[PDB]
């Protein structure tokens, strides 16, 4: 262990060596940050090159981020990263099934033989994160197969948290920005003309702060806490909305999903990142479940951020110049359904 | 001419330190000793 | 250097200047290197004798500021003599 | 003093003496100054450190190699102005103008003897005593030091 | 390891840093090294260590080699001189 | 002494003569055509720059460049912890703790120049009594992350053996001069 | 040791005199030093006159401000000393007018006798916090734009209470309490024993 | 050869090759050390030879080299230089004072490092780093950027 | 209003203007992007130790710098250097002025657009590095003029290397002479912009090039011979009408007056010690602390503690390439020092800008700046 010394900033220790697999992703920039900030020993597997890691490194400080070369399915450099760390952290997910990668693999698979190394190394505590609402028996592939992991990880590694967010709202998030974007599209596309799918976001770093407060608190021990929100949705208000701050025509036209999940197969086809996946396509329109749950965040102390209040900044880059000086007060809100 | 104010010069608001450093430091006026040494 | 006399006269007529005489580039005229070794020499104050330090020690023979018009027929007079006026150089006045 | 030196003589080197496990005595430093041979008789009743031989050999050491073993004993060091014989187990740790003073109070024994904890970057490095006149009057216990 | 046995224990984690790289140590270690220089034995009282090279040394310093037992060591080179 | 410098010692009235000289280096822009040939002249000439890795920009003995311990003839370092350099050192960069090694000798436990710290000024060079610590020839130490420049006693005790044949020839021609 | 000139210490001091008399309501000191130097010193409400008086004298034309500044005493009641350091083209001499000024008890502006103060003064109220009344426009100069403090007061700590760092969670730099490496080394360095009577 | 691992291997030693041949830097120009570089531009050190830009607009610049202390007022800006400079972009940190303080660490207006305010590549040593040393530096950003296998990644990824 | 801010401009200058049109009507220079707290960090570091502070203070002539910080030390401690430390200290005071001026001269250039005076001249500034590196081991921050003296002796080549240099420097000034002092270009860019007229240039206490320019003969290296600049002859080149062309002219001259100093303090320069013999102030030779118990002692407190100057205060001016820069140092008896006020020529300068830039254009405001030859690391100290 290492006793807490200092007054709480950069420069400071607190205790937590921890790996953390996925960091480079929107989710992780925000782990990397809080851990950073508090002072926690934080080792970053990567497995892009260094120059998209730069982002990492300003945040932690000297000493304190240490970046190591990590492939997934070579066993062996799992095996080093968590040689050393007493936290494991796993934020392994795409939404597009690469081709050498399947959905299995990046939420079942992998993060299996990660907590699996984990306890050979003999880490205090794993956390892994798994989409929210995730049947084993759910529609996407994507959320069934995480589905999946929750379970074999446990038998891998026992009492392993598993925190399980909702889709995410951030700043370079997909879920506000993805509808954001769909001003290029001259009509958007809106399954039920965006009805019945009621959706509850969350800002990213109400997931990273309560994400970290579980590295640091015993309370949290095979807990399955979903970070969910402070307001749920019909997608439509959430459409709009989006539209309404970017300031940009919103014209909700239904699209009946068995032609929209064709659409988002032709997309999926894309050589680079498909922008709109099958997955997803069923995703976005899987209904948010309701919240009955070992509570997220406040159960893990931090109180969730309104939607309303930060959209301003993830959506304003996509604004006109017209519109850019417009502020919050000037839009109008959204309403929520506790249906 | 000149106004009257029996108020202690405080001008802790005026010195811009952390309220944390102002209320919760002690300082000791002391004549410092002489090491041993010399 | 090393330019073909052509080319050298090209350049010093275009600059109007002698450039070859006084080039910017050194070529084996600068100091070589390893100069011989150097036996500096010793200054005053090692003498050995007649050098007590009390008659060479102008840091602290020096005596807190005189003081003058303390609040604790005659003429004037200024802070200096007037300075006196600088005179314009004999070898390039103008110019 | 003065800014230079004239002994262009060599100069003279006296033997080390193990006079005990706190006192480092590395005696070629001594000048001759019979503060010791004072304290260890006057303030302390030991009477044993000595004065042997005369000339520029007059060496200020235990004739007989025996230890100047007795409480009170570690003010030797703290008032031989010279480095000669000083603390062994402070040692080489650290030099004076790092060391940051703060005054405190003796808890090893109940005369309450004022002293100076010597701290550096975070750990004491010595404690020496600062005088009061009534408790300690610039001396400290060879346990509280 | 190192010259002092600095040896990160085996659970720190600043072993984390040597993960991938050296951790920078030298084999040439001084405790030994001056070892291997023998004793000079010098056929005065007290000679004096110079340092070697004069100005280029240690400051000067006179031994007593008086002491038979034992052998005088510059404190500085940590040279030996036995009478 | 002083010198006017744009000063018009008289006024010189126009002749004809003066006054189509000028009005040509109006018209015909004559001083203008007087600095193109300037510049054709040192086209001419031969460039200045070196082959940077191939050929060096010289350096003289007492170059500051980067830190290095050195070592004794026989193999024991020359520091001796003093700790004068630290005292001495402007930005505060070397850190000293020491205690008596096994042999009883003094010696360093930790040495650390923190090299972002240092601001090179070379008095550490000048104060060591022992010349352990010296402003060692090399200038080429630019490295990918920050922590690589702190340096502890075993990277710049290795420095020290490494140029160590260098820095005691540059010694050995300034030493007189010191 | 530096060669002395007597004519200089008798000149200067003369004309110590000359100001005194010619301005005694406000001349509490006039003292030359040994280095030649003299320094009239004038009670606050003298500021204005003094350097008037300086600047507009046939007999003693101060044209140009070298300096103002304030050297602070925090043993002084009157915390700053305002020294002002003015240069006479004319009779190559220099003089300093040097005047006491509490925290809270601000001084008058010279910016009409020199317009050269119009900076120097900010940067008195900037790192110092003495206040300049009649300032054509104090603002700070030096210090950041929400700096909190007056920097160059002995009471400040040198690292200062905040510094900053770019955090990606905002996308924006952002102070946070200091929270330094490798504390500054305090050495302490003042020997036990004195060099002479001064 | 012929495999698809082999054309991504060599097109990247191209895209490689066209930023390390033409890295147009963009100097601050804080404090002392740009006048380090002044003279790496100049004629002893040409810095163009290696294709390096004398003076380019942060929209056109491939590498900021950040010479001098980062003041706490500074900083503000550098980070939005830093921003607005084009994706494909370098940091180089030159002098002492940038990285980490130097002279001037413990100041309250001084950032004690450029590494806090923007993330650096190559960080070159020196009060003022002399000119080869900071063309070594350069040269070393050019080793850095040999080494970067975005293709490569893109494929196996 | 535009917030100019890399500003073209020297250093970094967000100089807020407000654009009456592309005339500037105002300016109002926002400085304190380079202020490191030079002054409130040497209240906390011993004479020595600060030294280097002050070579970085204008970055352009550092040894000019450090001898205002040497002769103020020195007359709290009522020392003098020894004769050939004060030559050497003139040999590299003028080196320095030629460095700036090389500096000031070719940059302002790079603003107004031509770009060929820099690159000749600052091969000509490297060789001159050089002999900086050569006497003191940095190319620029050397640390060589010691608030006693001067820190080591000339090697012994450098003496031969200066007249070299100095021998040809005057056809490489010659020729950005001819390229950029006649250039119709030049002149109209630089003729009859930013006129100071003598009175207002005293009262904004310009004191410097400003201050010659317009006419008013002052220079501290005659008036109040600082150093040896009482044995040495030179001319000031005092300008008569104040546009930023007589002003550079000046300054092309001081760089010529330069060389006949440089060319005196060769043919001059006296065999002798470098540093004043009191152990006291300046420290003890290399051999003597390694074999004379007196000079160890004396090498340890002075690199430990300090020189312990006397209680006192002094304002010392030696005309710096810039203008008059001085240092006001208060002395407690402390081996550190208690205040250190730096007077910038700079800071007087750049407060001129908004005047001297008055009816003129967003370029004239580019010129103002190069024509006052400012440094922002001396006016942010
Ligand atoms: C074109 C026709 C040739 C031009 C020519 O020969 O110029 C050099 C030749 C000598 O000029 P220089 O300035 O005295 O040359 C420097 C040294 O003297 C001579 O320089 P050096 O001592 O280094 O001599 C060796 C040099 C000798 O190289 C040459 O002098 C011939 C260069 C031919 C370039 C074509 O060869 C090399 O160093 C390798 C480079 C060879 C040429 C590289 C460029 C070839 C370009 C081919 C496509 C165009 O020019 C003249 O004879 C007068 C030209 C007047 C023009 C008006
Ligand atoms: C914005 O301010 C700036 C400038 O002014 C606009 C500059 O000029 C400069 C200075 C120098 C440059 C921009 C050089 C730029 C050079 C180029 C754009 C070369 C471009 C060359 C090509 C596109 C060749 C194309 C060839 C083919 C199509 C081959 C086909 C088979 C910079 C860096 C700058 O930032
Ligand atoms: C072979 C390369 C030759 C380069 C020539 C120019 C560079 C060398 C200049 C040397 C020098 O300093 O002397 C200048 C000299 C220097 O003179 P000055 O400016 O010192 O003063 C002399 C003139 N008075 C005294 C009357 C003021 O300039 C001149 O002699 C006048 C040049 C007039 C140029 C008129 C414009 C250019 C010509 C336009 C018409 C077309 C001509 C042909 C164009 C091309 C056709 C293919
Ligand atoms: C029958 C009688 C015929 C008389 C003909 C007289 C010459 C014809 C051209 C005259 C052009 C007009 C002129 O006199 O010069 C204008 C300008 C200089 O003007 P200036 O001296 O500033 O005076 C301002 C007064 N208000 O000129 C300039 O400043 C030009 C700006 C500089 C641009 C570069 C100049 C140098 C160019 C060198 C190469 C020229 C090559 C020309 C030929 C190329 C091949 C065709
Ligand atoms: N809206 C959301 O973001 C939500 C996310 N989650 C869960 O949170 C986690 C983090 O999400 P988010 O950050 O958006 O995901 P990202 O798409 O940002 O990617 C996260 C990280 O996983 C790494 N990664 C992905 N595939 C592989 C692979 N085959 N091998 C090695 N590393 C890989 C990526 O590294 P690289 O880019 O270098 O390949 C990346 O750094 C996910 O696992 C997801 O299941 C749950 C609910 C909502
Ligand atoms: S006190 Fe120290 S110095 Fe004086 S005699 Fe005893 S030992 Fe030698
Ligand atoms: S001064 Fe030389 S010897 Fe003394 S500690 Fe510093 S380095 Fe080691
Ligand atoms: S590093 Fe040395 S040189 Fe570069 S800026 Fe800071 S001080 Fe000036
Ligand atoms: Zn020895």
């Amino acid at each position: 262990a290492v006793i807490p010394h200092g007054k709480g900033g950069r420069s400071s220790v607190s205790g937590v060596v921890a790996t953390v697999f996925g960091a480079t992703g929107f989710l992780g920039r925000y782990v990397v940050n809080h851990l950073g900030r508090m002072g926690s020993q934080v080792i970053i597997p990567y497995r892009c090159d260094v120059y998209d890691i730069m982002h990492l490194r300003l945040m932690g400080d000297l000493g304190q981020l240490t970046f190591l070369e990590w492939d997934a399915r070579d066993k062996d450099s799992i095996r080093k990263a968590v040689q050393h760390s007493n936290v494991v952290i796993n934020l392994i997910g795409r939404e597009w099934e690469t081709r050498n990668f399947d959905f299995e693999d990046v939420f079942v698979n992998i993060p299996r033989a990660i907590a699996q190394a984990s306890k050979e190394a003999g880490v205090e505590r794993f956390i892994h994160v798994s989409h929210l609402n995730a049947s084993m028996k759910s529609s996407s592939k994507s959320l069934r197969s995480k589905a999946v992991g929750e379970k074999e990880v446990r038998s891998v590694f026992p009492e392993a948290i598993i925190i399980r967010p909702s889709d995410i709202f951030g700043r370079e998030d997909r879920f506000l920005n993805h509808f954001a974007n769909y001003r290029w599209f001259l009509a958007v596309p809106l399954v039920s003309l965006g009805f019945k799918t009621v959706k509850q976001p969350v800002y990213v770093a109400d997931v990273s702060k309560g994400i970290v407060n579980a590295t640091k608190d015993p309370d949290a021990v095979g807990k399955t806490f979903a970070f969910t929100g402070p307001n749920r949705y019909l997608l439509f208000h959430l459409v709009k909305y989006i539209f309404g701050m970017t300031h940009r025509t919103f014209i909700p036209y239904p699209l009946p999903l068995f032609v929209y999940s064709w659409i988002g197969k032709l997309f999926g086809l894309s050589p680079f990142e498909p922008w709109t996946t099958k997955d997803k396509v069923e995703r976005i329109h899987i209904s948010d479940v309701m919240p009955t749950d070992l509570p997220g965040l406040e159960d893990l102390g931090v109180q969730p951020t309104p939607l309303e209040l930060k959209s301003i900044e993830v959506l304003r880059r996509h604004r006109t110049y017209r519109w850019l000086s417009s502020e919050i007060e000037e839009t109008k809100p959204a309403k929520t359904v506790n249906y | 001419q000149l106004i009257t104010v029996d108020e202690k010069l405080d001008i802790t608001t005026l010195t811009g330190v952390p309220e944390e450093h102002i209320k919760t430091r002690k300082v000791r006026i002391f004549v410092p000793a002489r090491n041993n040494m010399q | 250097a090393s330019a073909t006399r052509v080319i050298q006269k090209l350049r010093n007529w275009a600059s109007g200047q002698d450039l070859q005489a006084k080039l910017q580039l050194r070529y084996q005229e600068i100091a070589k290197r390893t100069q011989p070794p150097p036996k500096l020499p010793v200054g005053p104050s090692h003498k050995l004798s007649n050098n007590y330090y009390c008659t060479r020690d102008g840091r602290r023979e020096v005596v807190p500021p005189s003081i003058i018009m303390s609040s604790q027929e005659k003429k004037a007079v200024t802070p200096a003599p007037p300075m006196k006026r600088w005179e314009l150089s004999k070898d390039q006045p103008y110019l | 003093g003065s800014d230079r030196s004239r002994f262009l003589e060599g100069k003279r080197a006296v033997e080390d003496k193990n006079i005990g496990p706190l006192v480092k005595t590395i005696m070629t430093r001594c000048i001759q100054c019979t503060r010791c041979i004072r304290f260890a008789s006057e303030i302390a009743g030991v009477d044993d450190l000595g004065t042997t031989g005369r000339g520029n050999d007059m060496q200020v050491g235990t004739y007989i190699e025996k230890m100047f073993m007795s409480e009170l004993s570690g003010n030797v060091i703290d008032i031989c102005p010279v480095g000669a014989l000083t603390s062994k187990p402070y040692a080489f740790t650290a030099r004076p103008w790092e060391t940051r003073k703060t005054e405190s109070i003796d808890v090893m024994d109940a005369v309450g003897s004022n002293i100076v904890v010597s701290t550096r970057t975070g750990e004491v490095m010595r404690i020496l005593p600062r005088m009061h006149e009534d408790i300690n009057e610039e001396w400290i216990s060879d346990k509280t030091r | 390891i190192t010259h002092t046995g600095q040896v990160y224990d085996e659970k720190d984690y600043r072993r984390v840093r040597f993960v991938d790289r050296q951790k920078e140590v030298n084999e040439n270690f001084a405790i030994d090294l001056i070892a291997q220089q023998p004793v000079n034995e010098v056929e005065h009282r007290i000679i004096a260590c110079d340092g070697g090279g004069g100005a280029l040394g240690h400051p000067k310093v006179y031994i007593n080699l008086d002491k038979e037992t034992k052998t005088g060591t510059c404190g500085y080179c940590g040279l030996q001189f036995k009478q | 002494t002083y010198k006017y410098v744009n000063k018009k010692e008289q006024e010189s009235e126009v002749d004809m003569k003066s006054a189509t000289d000028n009005a040509a280096r109006i018209l015909m822009w004559t001083e203008l055509i007087r600095g193109l040939g300037m510049t054709l002249s040192y086209l001419f000439r031969e460039p200045a720059t070196i082959n940077y890795p191939f050929e060096k920009g010289p350096l003289s003995p007492r170059f500051r460049g980067e830190h290095a311990l050195r070592r004794y003839p026989s193999g024991e370092e020359r520091c001796i912890a003093c700790k004068l350099c630290e005292a001495i050192c402007p930005a505060q960069a070397i850190t000293i703790e020491a205690e008596p090694r096994a042999d009883g000798s003094r010696r360093t436990t930790r040495y650390d120049i923190d090299m972002t710290k240092c601001i090179y000024c070379g008095f550490c060079q000048e104060a060591c009594p022992v010349d352990a610590i010296v402003e060692g020839p090399n200038f080429e130490f630019s490295t990918e992350t920050h922590e690589e420049l702190l340096y502890n006693k075993e990277k710049l005790l290795n420095n020290g053996d490494k140029w160590e044949a260098e820095i005691a020839a540059n010694i050995q021609a300034d030493y007189l001069y010191r | 040791v530096r060669p002395r000139s007597d004519v200089t210490h008798k000149q200067l001091s003369a004309f110590g005199e000359y100001v005194a008399e010619i301005l005694p309501k406000y001349v509490q000191q006039v003292q030359v030093s040994c280095l030649d130097e003299l320094e009239i010193c004038i009670h606050p409400d003298g500021v204005i006159p003094t350097l008037t008086f300086l600047r507009d004298h046939t007999n003693a034309q101060f044209k140009s401000l070298a300096d103002l500044t304030a050297v602070d005493v925090p043993t002084r009641q009157n915390r700053f000393e305002i020294v002002y350091n003015l240069l006479s083209l004319r009779f190559n001499s220099r003089i300093r007018v040097k005047t006491y000024a509490d925290e809270l008890t601000p001084i008058d502006s010279i910016v009409s006798v020199h317009i050269a103060a119009n900076w120097y003064e900010r940067e008195v109220w900037d790192m110092f916090g003495v206040f300049f009344f009649n300032h054509p426009d104090l603002r700070r100069i030096l210090t950041d734009y929400g700096f909190e403090g007056h920097p160059f007061r002995k009471d400040f700590p040198l690292t200062g209470y905040v510094e900053l760092r770019y955090d990606d969670e905002v996308k924006r730099v952002v102070a946070e309490p200091v929270e330094l490496a490798q504390e500054f080394r305090k050495f302490d360095l003042n020997s036990p024993w004195e060099a002479f009577p001064a | 050869r012929s495999r698809a691992e082999y054309v991504v291997t060599k097109l990247d030693d191209l895209i490689n090759w066209a930023r390390r041949s033409s890295l147009w830097p963009m100097t601050f120009g804080l404090a002392c050390c740009a006048v380090e570089m002044m003279h790496m531009a100049a004629p002893r050190y040409d810095m163009d030879r290696f294709g390096v830009v004398f003076r380019a607009s942060p929209r056109q610049a491939d590498v900021m080299i950040v010479a001098g202390t980062l003041t706490n007022k500074m900083a503000p800006a550098l980070r939005k230089v830093y921003d607005q400079m084009p994706e494909p972009r370098y940091v180089v940190s030159m002098g002492s004072c940038a990285n980490g303080g130097g002279y001037y660490h413990y100041s309250y207006s001084v950032v004690r490092g450029c590494d806090r305010i923007v993330p650096v590549d190559i960080y070159v040593p020196g009060c003022p780093p002399t000119a080869e040393a900071l063309l070594y530096g350069i040269l070393q950003l050019q080793r850095k950027i040999k080494r970067e296998q975005k293709l490569k990644i893109w494929y196996r990824r | 209003t535009l917030n100019f801010g890399h500003p073209a401009a020297h250093g970094v200058l967000r100089l807020v203007l407000e654009l009456s049109g592309e005339m500037v009507r105002k300016c109002d220079p926002h400085i304190g992007l380079l202020h490191r707290g030079t002054e409130k960090l040497i209240e906390y570091k011993t004479y020595l130790q600060a030294l280097p502070y002050f070579d970085r203070l204008d970055y352009v002539s550092m040894m000019c710098n450090e001898q205002a910080y040497s002769i103020a030390v020195e007359k709290l401690l009522n020392i003098q250097p020894p004769p050939r430390a004060q030559w050497i200290r003139v040999l590299f005071g003028e080196i320095t002025r030629i460095l700036n001026h090389i500096m000031a001269v070719t940059t302002h250039a790079l603003d107004i657009g031509a770009m060929t005076p820099f690159f000749w001249m600052f091969e000509e500034r490297e060789k001159m590095f050089e002999f900086y590196e050569r006497v003191s081991g940095a190319r620029m921050h050397a640390a060589y003029i010691r608030p006693g003296g001067v820190h080591q002796d000339l090697p012994l080549g450098l003496l031969d290397d200066i007249y070299e240099f100095s021998k040809n420097f005057s056809l490489r000034i010659d020729e950005v002479e001819e390229m950029l002092t006649n250039n119709r270009i030049w002149r109209n860019r630089t003729v009859d912009i930013g006129v100071v007229t003598a009175e207002d240039a005293l009262n904004y206490g310009f004191s410097g090039v400003m201050l010659r320019g317009s006419g008013i003969q002052w220079d501290l290296r005659k008036t109040q011979p600082y150093d040896v600049y009482d044995q040495v002859e030179f001319d000031v080149p005092i300008g008569s009408r104040g546009d930023c062309y007589d002003r550079y002219l000046c300054r092309v001259e001081e760089m010529r007056q330069s060389l006949r100093i440089i060319e005196q303090c060769l043919n001059k320069m006296p065999p002798g010690e470098i540093k004043v013999d009191d152990a006291k102030v300046s420290p003890p030779k290399r051999a003597e602390m390694k074999t004379s118990m007196e000079s160890l002692i004396h090498h340890f407190k002075l690199y430990t503690e300090g020189y312990q100057v006397p209680p006192g205060a002094t304002y010392t001016a030696i005309e710096a390439p810039k203008g008059e820069f001085g240092v006001y140092l208060v002395s407690d008896g402390s081996s550190r020092p208690y205040r250190c006020k730096i007077k910038a020529p700079g800071f007087a300068h750049l407060a001129g800008l908004d005047k001297m830039s008055k009816g003129h254009m967003l370029a004239d405001v580019v010129a103002i700046i190069g024509t006052q030859d400012i440094v922002f690391g001396e006016i942010d100290r």
